[PDB]
Protein backbone atom coordinates (compact mmCIF):
# COMPACT_ATOMS: atom_id res chain seq x y z
CA UNK A 1 0.00 0.00 0.00
CA UNK A 2 0.92 3.60 -0.79
CA UNK A 3 0.40 5.20 2.84
CA UNK A 4 1.88 2.33 4.51
CA UNK A 5 4.86 2.83 3.13
CA UNK A 6 4.36 6.30 3.41
CA UNK A 7 4.27 5.72 6.93
CA UNK A 8 7.28 3.73 7.60
CA UNK A 9 9.16 5.96 6.05
CA UNK A 10 8.31 9.00 8.29
CA UNK A 11 8.69 6.91 11.04
CA UNK A 12 12.19 6.17 9.90
CA UNK A 13 12.93 10.21 9.99
CA UNK A 14 11.32 10.18 12.93
CA UNK A 15 13.21 7.85 14.81
CA UNK A 16 16.48 9.63 13.83
CA UNK A 17 15.48 12.82 14.94
CA UNK A 18 13.99 11.36 18.17
CA UNK A 19 17.60 10.78 19.19
CA UNK A 20 18.80 13.72 18.05
CA UNK A 21 18.39 15.81 21.53
CA UNK A 22 20.68 21.73 22.54
CA UNK A 23 19.94 25.49 22.89
CA UNK A 24 19.47 26.95 19.46
CA UNK A 25 19.20 30.00 20.08
CA UNK A 26 18.72 32.65 23.02
CA UNK A 27 16.14 34.95 24.45
CA UNK A 28 18.65 38.08 23.51
CA UNK A 29 18.16 37.53 20.26
CA UNK A 30 14.32 38.31 19.93
CA UNK A 31 11.84 41.20 20.73
CA UNK A 32 9.10 40.17 22.52
CA UNK A 33 6.32 42.11 20.79
CA UNK A 34 2.83 40.48 22.03
CA UNK A 35 1.28 38.15 24.02
CA UNK A 36 -0.74 35.52 21.64
CA UNK A 37 -2.19 33.59 24.31
CA UNK A 38 -1.56 32.38 28.13
CA UNK A 39 -1.37 29.33 30.05
CA UNK A 40 -0.90 27.88 33.32
CA UNK A 41 2.78 27.45 32.97
CA UNK A 42 3.53 30.89 30.81
CA UNK A 43 2.29 32.43 27.59
CA UNK A 44 3.23 32.66 23.94
CA UNK A 45 4.44 35.24 22.71
CA UNK A 46 4.92 36.98 19.27
CA UNK A 47 8.64 37.79 18.99
CA UNK A 48 10.60 39.06 15.91
CA UNK A 49 14.36 37.89 15.75
CA UNK A 50 16.04 41.06 15.53
CA UNK A 51 19.09 40.15 13.25
CA UNK A 52 16.87 38.15 10.16
CA UNK A 53 13.66 39.98 10.93
CA UNK A 54 11.47 36.97 11.15
CA UNK A 55 8.68 36.74 13.24
CA UNK A 56 8.05 33.26 15.72
CA UNK A 57 5.34 32.12 18.20
CA UNK A 58 7.69 31.60 21.45
CA UNK A 59 6.08 29.78 23.83
CA UNK A 60 7.59 30.51 27.69
CA UNK A 61 7.65 27.75 30.26
CA UNK A 62 8.51 28.67 34.19
CA UNK A 63 10.95 25.85 35.17
CA UNK A 64 10.12 26.22 39.24
CA UNK A 65 6.72 25.96 38.02
CA UNK A 66 6.91 22.90 36.20
CA UNK A 67 8.51 21.47 38.51
CA UNK A 68 6.34 21.97 41.26
CA UNK A 69 3.32 20.65 39.43
CA UNK A 70 5.13 17.47 37.95
CA UNK A 71 5.27 18.21 34.61
CA UNK A 72 8.67 17.58 34.05
CA UNK A 73 8.73 14.47 31.32
CA UNK A 74 5.70 16.38 30.04
CA UNK A 75 7.38 19.61 29.26
CA UNK A 76 10.81 17.21 28.16
CA UNK A 77 8.03 14.77 25.98
CA UNK A 78 6.49 18.19 24.42
CA UNK A 79 9.88 20.06 23.39
CA UNK A 80 11.27 16.39 21.85
CA UNK A 81 8.48 15.26 19.98
CA UNK A 82 8.03 18.68 18.51
CA UNK A 83 11.45 18.80 17.18
CA UNK A 84 11.01 15.26 15.63
CA UNK A 85 7.88 14.99 13.79
CA UNK A 86 6.92 16.25 10.41
CA UNK A 87 3.94 16.24 8.86
CA UNK A 88 1.85 19.16 6.59
CA UNK A 89 -0.69 20.42 9.67
CA UNK A 90 1.83 19.71 12.55
CA UNK A 91 3.54 23.46 13.74
CA UNK A 92 7.35 23.58 12.63
CA UNK A 93 9.92 24.05 15.89
CA UNK A 94 12.77 26.49 14.68
CA UNK A 95 14.16 26.89 17.82
CA UNK A 96 14.16 25.90 21.64
CA UNK A 97 16.51 26.39 24.61
CA UNK A 98 16.31 27.23 28.31
CA UNK A 99 17.39 29.60 30.96
CA UNK A 100 18.11 29.98 34.52
CA UNK A 101 14.01 30.83 35.08
CA UNK A 102 12.22 29.22 31.61
CA UNK A 103 12.24 26.85 28.69
CA UNK A 104 11.66 28.05 25.13
CA UNK A 105 10.28 26.30 22.30
CA UNK A 106 10.11 28.99 19.11
CA UNK A 107 7.59 28.04 16.71
CA UNK A 108 6.90 29.28 13.43
CA UNK A 109 4.33 31.98 13.80
CA UNK A 110 0.81 30.73 12.39
CA UNK A 111 -0.82 34.42 11.98
CA UNK A 112 -4.60 32.80 10.93
CA UNK A 113 -5.36 32.55 15.17
CA UNK A 114 -7.10 29.76 16.74
CA UNK A 115 -9.66 27.46 15.15
CA UNK A 116 -11.58 28.34 18.62
CA UNK A 117 -12.06 32.61 17.88
CA UNK A 118 -13.13 31.59 14.19
CA UNK A 119 -15.28 29.27 15.48
CA UNK A 120 -17.18 30.89 17.90
CA UNK A 121 -17.40 34.10 15.86
CA UNK A 122 -19.11 32.26 13.14
CA UNK A 123 -21.06 30.68 15.61
CA UNK A 124 -20.46 27.07 13.59
CA UNK A 125 -18.87 25.74 10.59
CA UNK A 126 -20.92 23.91 7.86
CA UNK A 127 -20.42 20.06 7.47
CA UNK A 128 -18.06 20.49 4.23
CA UNK A 129 -16.21 23.58 6.32
CA UNK A 130 -16.21 21.09 9.54
CA UNK A 131 -15.19 18.35 7.03
CA UNK A 132 -12.17 20.10 5.17
CA UNK A 133 -10.73 20.72 9.16
CA UNK A 134 -11.54 17.44 10.28
CA UNK A 135 -9.58 15.16 7.28
CA UNK A 136 -6.86 17.11 8.09
CA UNK A 137 -7.08 15.47 11.84
CA UNK A 138 -7.69 12.68 10.78
CA UNK A 139 -4.27 12.34 8.61
CA UNK A 140 -2.37 14.00 11.32
CA UNK A 141 -3.59 10.82 14.04
CA UNK A 142 -2.59 8.49 11.25
CA UNK A 143 0.53 9.93 11.22
CA UNK A 144 1.42 10.63 14.86
CA UNK A 145 -0.28 6.93 16.04
CA UNK A 146 1.95 5.56 13.51
CA UNK A 147 5.07 6.23 15.15
CA UNK A 148 2.87 5.51 18.90
CA UNK A 149 2.61 8.93 19.71
CA UNK A 150 -0.37 10.01 21.50
CA UNK A 151 -1.83 13.77 21.14
CA UNK A 152 -3.87 14.02 23.83
CA UNK A 153 -5.10 17.60 23.91
CA UNK A 154 -7.51 18.21 20.09
CA UNK A 155 -9.75 21.04 20.97
CA UNK A 156 -10.18 24.30 18.93
CA UNK A 157 -8.04 26.27 20.82
CA UNK A 158 -5.22 24.49 19.84
CA UNK A 159 -5.59 24.10 15.90
CA UNK A 160 -4.42 26.90 14.14
CA UNK A 161 -5.24 28.58 10.45
CA UNK A 162 -2.66 29.03 8.64
CA UNK A 163 -2.38 31.64 5.28
CA UNK A 164 -4.11 28.90 3.54
CA UNK A 165 -6.84 28.35 5.66
CA UNK A 166 -5.33 24.88 6.60
CA UNK A 167 -4.41 23.54 10.23
CA UNK A 168 -1.64 23.99 12.60
CA UNK A 169 -1.40 21.63 15.61
CA UNK A 170 -0.21 23.26 18.30
CA UNK A 171 0.51 22.54 21.78
CA UNK A 172 2.25 19.21 22.36
CA UNK A 173 2.26 19.60 25.94
CA UNK A 174 0.71 16.20 26.48
CA UNK A 175 1.78 14.13 23.67
CA UNK A 176 3.66 10.98 24.85
CA UNK A 177 5.39 8.37 22.82
CA UNK A 178 3.45 5.29 23.93
CA UNK A 179 3.21 1.55 22.76
CA UNK A 180 0.10 -0.15 24.77
CA UNK A 181 -1.67 1.79 28.17
CA UNK A 182 -0.52 4.78 29.45
CA UNK A 183 -2.24 6.67 32.66
CA UNK A 184 -1.62 10.13 33.12
CA UNK A 185 -4.75 12.14 33.73
CA UNK A 186 -4.16 15.14 31.45
CA UNK A 187 -6.28 16.78 28.04
CA UNK A 188 -9.47 19.23 28.39
CA UNK A 189 -12.49 18.50 30.45
CA UNK A 190 -14.67 18.64 27.75
CA UNK A 191 -12.70 16.34 25.62
CA UNK A 192 -11.53 14.01 27.68
CA UNK A 193 -12.39 10.46 26.86
CA UNK A 194 -14.36 8.19 29.16
CA UNK A 195 -11.42 6.17 29.99
CA UNK A 196 -9.59 8.79 31.08
CA UNK A 197 -11.83 10.09 34.04
CA UNK A 198 -12.52 6.32 34.87
CA UNK A 199 -8.89 6.02 35.11
CA UNK A 200 -9.00 2.55 33.30
CA UNK A 201 -5.58 3.19 31.44
CA UNK A 202 -5.47 3.69 27.67
CA UNK A 203 -4.00 4.12 24.32
CA UNK A 204 -4.33 6.07 20.93
CA UNK A 205 -8.47 5.62 21.34
CA UNK A 206 -8.72 8.54 23.68
CA UNK A 207 -7.15 10.66 20.25
CA UNK A 208 -10.24 9.82 17.88
CA UNK A 209 -12.42 10.25 21.11
CA UNK A 210 -11.38 14.14 21.20
CA UNK A 211 -11.75 14.01 17.07
CA UNK A 212 -15.43 12.91 18.08
CA UNK A 213 -16.20 16.09 20.22
CA UNK A 214 -14.17 18.57 17.54
CA UNK A 215 -16.48 17.79 14.69
CA UNK A 216 -19.51 17.72 17.26
CA UNK A 217 -18.15 20.91 18.21
CA UNK A 218 -17.21 22.22 14.73
CA UNK A 219 -20.61 21.73 13.52
CA UNK A 220 -22.98 22.53 16.09
CA UNK A 221 -21.33 25.54 17.76
CA UNK A 222 -21.00 23.84 21.30
CA UNK A 223 -19.74 20.86 22.64
CA UNK A 224 -21.52 17.15 22.82
CA UNK A 225 -20.76 17.73 27.13
CA UNK A 226 -20.82 20.43 29.10
CA UNK A 227 -21.85 21.86 32.05
CA UNK A 228 -22.01 24.15 34.81
CA UNK A 229 -18.88 22.05 37.13
CA UNK A 230 -16.45 19.50 35.52
CA UNK A 231 -17.74 16.76 37.50
CA UNK A 232 -20.77 17.49 35.94
CA UNK A 233 -19.41 17.06 32.90
CA UNK A 234 -17.65 14.33 33.46
CA UNK A 235 -20.81 12.27 34.22
CA UNK A 236 -22.13 13.29 31.02
CA UNK A 237 -19.18 12.03 29.21
CA UNK A 238 -19.27 8.77 31.03
CA UNK A 239 -23.02 7.97 30.54
CA UNK A 240 -22.48 7.12 26.56
CA UNK A 241 -25.51 9.83 26.08
CA UNK A 242 -25.41 11.98 23.43
CA UNK A 243 -28.09 14.35 21.62
CA UNK A 244 -27.35 15.64 18.12
CA UNK A 245 -28.48 19.16 16.61
CA UNK A 246 -31.53 17.81 14.09
CA UNK A 247 -29.40 19.81 11.19
CA UNK A 248 -26.82 17.36 11.54
CA UNK A 249 -26.78 14.90 8.53
CA UNK A 250 -27.93 11.07 9.23
CA UNK A 251 -23.90 10.23 7.77
CA UNK A 252 -22.52 13.08 10.51
CA UNK A 253 -25.08 10.99 13.60
CA UNK A 254 -23.80 8.17 12.79
CA UNK A 255 -19.70 9.40 12.51
CA UNK A 256 -19.86 10.87 15.31
CA UNK A 257 -22.09 7.83 17.23
CA UNK A 258 -18.90 5.58 16.13
CA UNK A 259 -16.37 8.08 17.66
CA UNK A 260 -18.33 8.86 20.85
CA UNK A 261 -18.36 5.30 21.56
CA UNK A 262 -17.60 4.89 25.10
CA UNK A 263 -17.11 1.01 24.50
CA UNK A 264 -13.56 0.88 23.03
CA UNK A 265 -14.68 -2.68 21.88
CA UNK A 266 -16.76 -0.13 19.60
CA UNK A 267 -14.85 2.62 18.82
CA UNK A 268 -14.16 3.95 15.45
CA UNK A 269 -10.22 4.12 15.09
CA UNK A 270 -9.49 1.68 17.25
CA UNK A 271 -11.47 -1.40 15.51
CA UNK A 272 -9.30 -3.95 13.35
CA UNK A 273 -9.12 -1.70 10.12
CA UNK A 274 -7.78 1.51 11.89
CA UNK A 275 -7.92 4.70 10.89
CA UNK A 276 -9.52 3.22 7.30
CA UNK A 277 -13.11 2.87 9.32
CA UNK A 278 -13.10 6.42 10.26
CA UNK A 279 -11.89 7.37 6.17
CA UNK A 280 -14.13 4.87 4.84
CA UNK A 281 -17.12 6.45 6.39
CA UNK A 282 -19.97 7.95 4.01
CA UNK A 283 -19.79 11.30 5.39
CA UNK A 284 -15.88 11.26 4.15
CA UNK A 285 -16.91 10.02 0.66
CA UNK A 286 -16.48 13.18 -1.13
CA UNK A 287 -12.85 13.53 0.79
CA UNK A 288 -9.84 13.24 -1.89
CA UNK A 289 -7.51 12.31 0.92
CA UNK A 290 -4.28 12.75 -0.77
CA UNK A 291 -5.42 16.58 -2.35
CA UNK A 292 -6.16 17.59 1.44
CA UNK A 293 -2.47 16.16 2.28
CA UNK A 294 -0.80 18.16 -0.33
CA UNK A 295 -2.62 21.16 0.38
CA UNK A 296 -4.29 20.96 -2.98
CA UNK A 297 -8.09 21.42 -1.96
CA UNK A 298 -9.01 25.14 -1.81
CA UNK A 299 -10.26 26.34 2.05
CA UNK A 300 -13.30 27.33 2.91
CA UNK A 301 -12.04 30.36 4.83
CA UNK A 302 -8.95 32.04 4.83
CA UNK A 303 -7.92 34.44 7.21
CA UNK A 304 -6.75 37.80 6.18
CA UNK A 305 -3.32 39.57 7.55
CA UNK A 306 -1.48 42.94 7.19
CA UNK A 307 1.89 41.82 6.93
CA UNK A 308 4.26 39.64 9.14
CA UNK A 309 3.70 40.02 12.56
CA UNK A 310 0.04 40.94 12.43
CA UNK A 311 -1.74 39.71 15.48
CA UNK A 312 -5.77 40.85 14.52
CA UNK A 313 -6.79 37.79 14.30
CA UNK A 314 -5.80 36.39 18.34
CA UNK A 315 -7.42 38.14 21.22
CA UNK A 316 -5.43 40.80 23.83
CA UNK A 317 -3.88 39.85 27.06
CA UNK A 318 -2.65 41.31 29.72
CA UNK A 319 1.16 41.46 29.41
CA UNK A 320 4.00 41.20 31.96
CA UNK A 321 7.35 41.18 32.61
CA UNK A 322 9.11 37.91 32.03
CA UNK A 323 11.27 36.90 35.00
CA UNK A 324 14.71 35.65 34.12
CA UNK A 325 16.28 34.86 38.04
CA UNK A 326 20.19 35.83 38.27
CA UNK A 327 20.51 32.44 39.83
CA UNK A 328 19.94 28.72 37.80
CA UNK A 329 16.62 27.34 38.93
CA UNK A 330 16.20 23.54 38.66
CA UNK A 331 19.46 22.83 36.27
CA UNK A 332 19.50 18.85 36.94
CA UNK A 333 15.56 18.34 36.15
CA UNK A 334 15.75 20.02 32.72
CA UNK A 335 19.53 18.88 31.69
CA UNK A 336 17.82 17.00 28.70
CA UNK A 337 16.40 20.46 27.50
CA UNK B 1 -19.51 40.17 19.77
CA UNK B 2 -20.02 36.74 21.27
CA UNK B 3 -18.81 35.48 23.64
CA UNK B 4 -15.60 33.10 23.41
CA UNK B 5 -13.94 31.30 26.62
CA UNK B 6 -11.19 29.53 26.23
CA UNK B 7 -11.07 26.42 27.77
CA UNK B 8 -7.37 25.17 29.79
CA UNK B 9 -5.96 22.29 29.63
CA UNK B 10 -6.37 20.08 33.01
CA UNK B 11 -3.98 17.36 35.28
CA UNK B 12 -4.45 15.80 38.19
N1 LIG C 1 2.95 28.46 16.71
C1 LIG C 1 1.99 29.29 17.14
N2 LIG C 1 1.67 30.36 16.37
C2 LIG C 1 0.72 31.20 16.80
N3 LIG C 1 0.00 31.14 17.93
C3 LIG C 1 0.34 30.07 18.67
C4 LIG C 1 1.29 29.12 18.35
N4 LIG C 1 1.37 28.15 19.35
C5 LIG C 1 0.47 28.54 20.22
N5 LIG C 1 -0.19 29.69 19.88
C6 LIG C 1 -1.23 30.38 20.63
O1 LIG C 1 -0.89 30.38 22.01
C7 LIG C 1 -1.90 29.68 22.77
C8 LIG C 1 -1.25 28.95 23.92
O2 LIG C 1 -0.38 27.90 23.39
P1 LIG C 1 -0.44 26.45 24.02
O3 LIG C 1 0.62 25.63 23.37
O4 LIG C 1 -1.86 25.89 23.87
O5 LIG C 1 -0.06 26.66 25.57
P2 LIG C 1 -0.71 25.87 26.75
O6 LIG C 1 -0.15 26.50 28.05
O7 LIG C 1 -0.33 24.41 26.70
N6 LIG C 1 -2.39 26.09 26.68
P3 LIG C 1 -3.37 24.85 27.30
O8 LIG C 1 -2.56 23.55 27.71
O9 LIG C 1 -4.37 24.42 26.25
O10 LIG C 1 -4.17 25.36 28.56
C9 LIG C 1 -2.61 28.81 21.74
O11 LIG C 1 -3.93 28.43 22.13
C10 LIG C 1 -2.61 29.72 20.51
O12 LIG C 1 -3.56 30.77 20.63
MG1 LIG D 1 -3.46 24.80 24.37
MG1 LIG E 1 -1.06 22.48 26.69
Amino acid sequence: ESVKEFLAKAKEDFLKKWETPQNTAQLDQFDRIKTLGTGSFGRVMLVKHKESGNHYAMKILDKQKVVKLKQIEHTLNEKRILQAVNFPFLVKLEFSFKDNSNLYMVMEYVAGGEMFSHLRRIGRFSEPHARFYAAQIVLTFEYLHSLDLIYRDLKPENLLIDQQGYIQVTDFGFAKRVKGRTWTLCGTPEYLAPEIILSKGYNKAVDWWALGVLIYEMAAGYPPFFADQPIQIYEKIVSGKVRFPSHFSSDLKDLLRNLLQVDLTKRFGNLKNGVNDIKNHKWFATTDWIAIYQRKVEAPFIPKFKGPGDTSNFDDYEEEEIRVSINEKCGKEFTEF
Amino acid sequence: TRSAIRRASTIE
